[PDB]
RNA sequence: AACGAGACUCUGGCAUGCUAACUAGUUACGCGACCCCCGAGCGGUCGGCGUCCCCCAACUUCUUAGAGGGACAAGUGGCGUUCAGCCACCCGAGAUUGAGCAAUAACAGGUCUGUGAUGCCCUUAGAUGUCGGGGCUGCACGCGCGCUACACUGACUGGCUCAGCGUGUGCCUACCCUACGCCGGCAGGCGCGGGUAACCCGUUGAACCCCAUUCGUGAUGGGGAUCGGGGAUUGCAAUUAUU
């Protein structure tokens, strides 16, 4: 019997899809382990959900993540939101309801943007200035 | 016998293009032609940004014109005679209709 | 800010109430459909604004009568 | 700890804000304990949303300044990181308590407004006390390590230490004392 | 272990020694008087740069087939400072990348692909996996 | 070519063709009430349609003019002989086509008439044919050596928003006289023909309209009648 | 009563609901194969990596683009002559995205060097309607918009790892975007293919940023002006240096 669920996360034109499936541990993003994602200064940022729910909740699932878009920092947030959105969706279809609304609150109390993406996008440039709001230098005399 | 045939439509007006494509889908399905639903390719956007004034005086304003090209394709497995039968009827607007005889 | 409705919205809502007084209730998501079916509003934003002023008027007509 | 984030290594419990005014405007512990001073952080949305920000992310944000440092935040987190370890070596106290004491010792509580060179004295709001403290503490580290062989991380720790141990040898405390003296003259 | 499970900066360092431990992989003659790209200012610091770039090219071919010279020279391209005028992106050196791919073929490590390009042989995947395992077991990752 | 032009160039080239044909037929059928072309590329043929007010003048004697027009349109745009096919047609309710009125006023002024008399005549005609409003401007050296402008408005007229891309017809025409050029500008508002084609459908955005039913009776007794 | 404001159009944010896709994918296993034990184990079975190859597999989560939905100051508490409305909060993708369009009246504003728009004046064969050469770039100086810097929050040398909006073979007009092999330190050359394009360049291996070396407060390895000598390409032609 197949048992799996696919979810996604977004942050500034950078999608990250996570596939959760019954297994043992093994949170793997783009084939490489989670401990070796390029910017290791934000290492504690994509570890927060598992450092929050404990190693025991990610003990019956095998999550695989694939990312594409944005930059080196907009993808960390995509991954970190996608794996949470995945564990919360797997717990609400194959487990009880309180068992999912407990981890939902554990996650959404410490930080939003773990379950709800944020809608900030770049703004358009206008003629007469190097950017959206700045204007070129005025010159009387 | 049977042939894999491809119709492609493209136009600058969504309403009439979708109407033509839907009526084609219907008028080909009623004869059990095993149609393959419309495939919406990305919409193309030609853009031209010009100065608003002749003569170069005044505040430096600009105009942004743009044209939009919508494109769809349909795939059928049917004899070519029936394809020419159904594809040459009820083409109201300035939509294109191209037929190719082998694309699969 | 804004959120000040215009005469085109207020007059429409007043007419809608003065004709179909008995079909309108106190919730917004039903008044929306009622005004959608009885009138012809050529937009969806205008429909929501008219249906939202109709509710605010209905909440008052249950008290003392308004003067329009 | 499984439910208490420190900083990786720096525990955020047993840190005391010994002011009654400046607390509720310094977000150190018990709800704002986080692993890194780096969040998305739509904190510049409404008027007072800024006081809910962790203080280490209020310093990380302010430290990247003067042109060729704007947006370079992953460079500005490693600075605070390398500085906290220098602080823990030179003193031995929890490096967050040194930061809190430095923020307290360097925000002016009287200041003066130009009015009608006529100035009139006024008292500083707590949020402006925190903001001025952070700005003053960052400018000292900036100006101290501009053409020295010392690094921006040694001088930030020097500043924090000389500020928490009120000494007038730090740029921030010299500046506080001037603003309050100039304001006392115009009293 | 696989090649993707280990820190790549130590993997390149180990593979460079592996290559410069056999005596094979004949280097060009101009190794001491070459700038490595148009956008550089000096010759590489490391005297034995050719083995490091061969290891890098091999680990890059392990991760995408059919690479060919015109992409190796994009993989090593960076920024050029045109003195007083703004900076731009610039390509690597075709001669260097071509001689590196020809020196790797001289080791049975790579072969010309079926579609035009270069690809690892079965014998090269093995030599990369062995070094990956060696690195993983060394640092006890 | 062995592989034909791309879609972008194809559509741009179609637009340039239509613009050049419209310019050509504007410069010629002015005295015959030319009011627009409709290129309808039909199976096996390229058909062009010319709406006008005086169709006999368009085709002429046995159709000499229309055949000359087919000839030139086939010579200049490089069509294979026998492809270009041209038709004339009469426009209904000519008072609502701005170009027709603009050219009519241009020739009525080129023939000698008090400019106010001419403008008021065309205003009368345009408003009588059924139209929410009109506006006619004439700019130039009217009665003197210093230029001026004279505007004659009537009825309702909108200037702003999206509803102006429809619901209005605009025409700008130059008219050269013994001393310099005059500029004619005509604007007309189309009167919302529902399901018809004298104006547009899709009424104005700020036009909410309410219907009123009846047949509800208050006298009621709980009777259940059967069938 | 009319115009302008608003309404209106495009755009950004949300749909695990609908429509449906080898010119987009996912998962599954049919697979088959490579590789390493990296796990129990043996190395096999189970697994782990794959932009390695297939499916007339199942599907639309990610991609595409159409139709609808959805936000209304609607709910709750204060302040309001209890009216129009304002502040705060719950729920929420969101409680104040960004542009386009825009009135009456006017200016001796700019444009006769955009026009086969144009009045009058001038010239019209010793032309004010064509070819060769020079100029528009000349340098005591005054001014405007800008690029690069004044370094250690740095420069250099290696390694690693992420985009989006576009354009692409030309009718007169003759030129487009490039893969991959070879040759050359480099600019560049030769040879063979794809693309009129969600099909090929392209999974657009972008820069800053990230990780390690050398430098050490010295106008220094910061900065890159000015100038000498050499090599290529475009073109009918490069000197007053085209790049
Ligand atoms: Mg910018
Ligand atoms: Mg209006
Ligand atoms: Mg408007
Ligand atoms: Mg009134
Ligand atoms: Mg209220
Ligand atoms: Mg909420
Ligand atoms: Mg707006
Ligand atoms: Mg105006
Ligand atoms: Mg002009
Ligand atoms: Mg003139
Ligand atoms: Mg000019
Ligand atoms: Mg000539
Ligand atoms: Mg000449
Ligand atoms: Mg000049
Ligand atoms: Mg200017
Ligand atoms: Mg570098």
């Amino acid at each position: 019997p197949l048992q799996s669920v696919q979810v996604f996360g977004r942050k500034k034109t950078a999608t990250a899809v996570a596939h959760c499936k019954r297994g043992n541990g093994l949170i793997k993003v783009n084939g490489r382990p989670l401990e070796m994602i390029e910017p290791r200064t934000l290492q504690y940022k994509l570890l927060e959900p598992v450092l929050l729910l404990g190693k025991e909740r990610f003990a019956g699932v095998d999550i695989r993540v694939r990312v594409k878009g944005g930059g080196h920092v907009a993808q960390i947030y995509a991954i970190r939101q996608s794996i949470s959105k995945a564990l919360v969706a797997y717990y609400q279809k194959y487990v009880d309801e309180a068992s999912k609304k407990e981890i939902k609150d554990i996650l959404i109390q410490y930080d939003r943007t773990l379950l709800v993406a944020d809608p900030r996008r770049c703004e358009s440039k206008k003629f007469g200035g190097p950017g959206a709001r700045a204007r070129y230098q005025k010159s009387y005399r | 016998a049977i042939h894999r045939i491809r119709i492609t439509l493209t136009s600058r007006n969504v309403k009439s293009l979708e109407k033509v494509c839907a009526d084609l889908i219907r008028g080909a399905k009623e004869k059990n032609l095993k149609v393959k639903g419309p495939v919406r390719m990305p919409t193309k956007t030609l853009r031209i940004t010009t100065r608003k004034t002749p003569c170069g005086e005044g505040s430096k304003t600009w105009d942004r014109f743009q044209m939009r090209i919508h494109k769809r394709l349909i795939d059928l497995h049917s004899p070519s005679e029936i394809v020419k039968q159904i594809t040459s009827i009820s083409i109201e607007p300035g939509v294109e209709v191209e037929v190719t005889i082998a694309d699969a | 800010m804004g959120r000040v409705r215009t005469k085109t919205v207020k007059k429409a809502a007043r007419v809608i109430i003065e004709k179909y007084y008995t079909r309108l209730g106190n919730d917004f998501h039903t008044n929306k459909r009622v005004c959608e079916e009885i009138a012809i509003i050529p937009s969806k934003k205008l429909r929501n604004k008219i249906a939202g002023y109709v509710t605010h008027l209905m909440k008052r007509i249950q008290r003392g009568p308004v003067r329009g | 700890t499984p439910d208490i984030k420190l900083f990786g290594k720096w525990s955020t419990d047993d840190v005391q804000i010994n002011d009654i005014s400046l607390q509720d405007y310094i977000a150190v512990k018990e709800k704002y304990a986080k692993y890194l001073p780096h969040s998305a952080g739509r904190y510049a949305a409404k008027r007072f949303r800024k006081a809910q920000c962790p203080i280490v992310e209020r310093l990380t944000n302010s430290m990247m300044m003067h042109g060729r440092n704007n947006g370079k935040k992953l460079m500005t987190v490693r600075i605070v990181k390398h500085a906290f370890e220098i602080i823990h070596l030179l003193t031995g106290e929890n490096p967050l308590q040194v930061l809190v004491n430095a923020i307290i010792n360097s925000g002016p509580r009287e200041d003066s407004t130009r009015i009608g060179v006529r100035r009139q004295a006024v008292d500083v709001s707590p949020l402006r006390r925190v903001n001025q403290a952070i700005w003053l503490l960052c400018t000292g580290a900036r100006e101290a390590a501009f053409r020295n062989i010392k690094t921006i991380a040694e001088c930030l720790a020097d500043e924090l230490i000389n500020a928490a141990k009120g000494s007038s040898n730090s740029y921030a405390i010299k500046k506080k004392d001037e603003l309050e003296r100039v304001a006392k003259s115009n009293r | 272990v696989t090649v993707k499970d280990v820190n790549q900066q130590e993997f390149v360092r180990a593979l460079a020694a592996f290559l410069k431990k056999s005596g094979k992989l004949k280097v060009p003659e101009w190794v001491d008087t070459v700038k490595l790209a148009k956008h550089k200012e000096l010759a590489p610091y490391d005297e034995n740069w050719f083995y490091t770039r061969a290891a890098s090219t091999a680990r890059h071919l392990y991760l995408r087939g059919g690479a060919g010279v015109g992409s190796m020279t994009k993989i090593y391209g960076g920024r050029q400072r045109n003195g007083v005028m703004p900076s731009h992106f610039s390509r690597g050196s075709k001669s260097v990348a071509r001689r590196v791919l020809q020196a790797l073929e001289g080791l049975k490590m790579v072969e010309k692909d079926q579609d035009w390009g270069r690809k690892l042989t079965p014998q090269g995947q093995r030599d990369l996996d062995r070094i990956a395992g060696q690195v993983a077991a060394a640092k006890k990752k | 070519m062995a592989v034909q032009i791309s879609k972008k160039r194809k559509f741009v080239a179609d637009g340039i063709f239509k613009a050049e044909l419209n310019e050509f037929l504007t410069r010629e059928l002015a005295e015959d009430g030319y009011s627009g072309v409709e290129v309808r590329v039909t199976p096996t043929r390229t058909e062009i349609i010319i709406l006008a007010t005086r169709t006999q003048n368009v085709l002429g004697e046995k159709g000499r003019r229309i055949r000359e027009l087919t000839a030139v349109v086939q010579k200049r745009f490089g069509f294979p002989e026998g492809s270009v096919e041209l038709y004339a047609e009469k426009v209904a309710t000519r008072g609502l086509c701005a170009i027709a009125q603009a050219e009519s006023l241009r020739y009525k002024l080129l023939g000698g008439l008090a400019v106010r008399r001419a403008c008021y005549g065309v205003l009368r005609f345009i408003m009588e044919s059924g139209a929410k409003g009109c506006e006619v401007v004439v700019s130039g050296k009217l009665r003197g050596q210093r230029a001026k402008s004279m505007k004659f408005v009537d009825g309702l007229m909108i200037h702003s928003g999206d509803p102006v891309n429809y619901y209005v017809d605009t025409a700008v025409r130059h008219v050269l006289l013994r001393q310099g050029v005059l500029g004619i500008k005509v604007k007309i508002m189309l009167p919302w023909d529902p399901s018809g084609k004298i104006g547009p459908k899709k009424p104005l955005p700020d036009h909410v309209s309410i219907v009123e039913p009846k047949d509800e009776i208050l006298p009621t007794t709980p009777i259940s009648e059967q069938k």
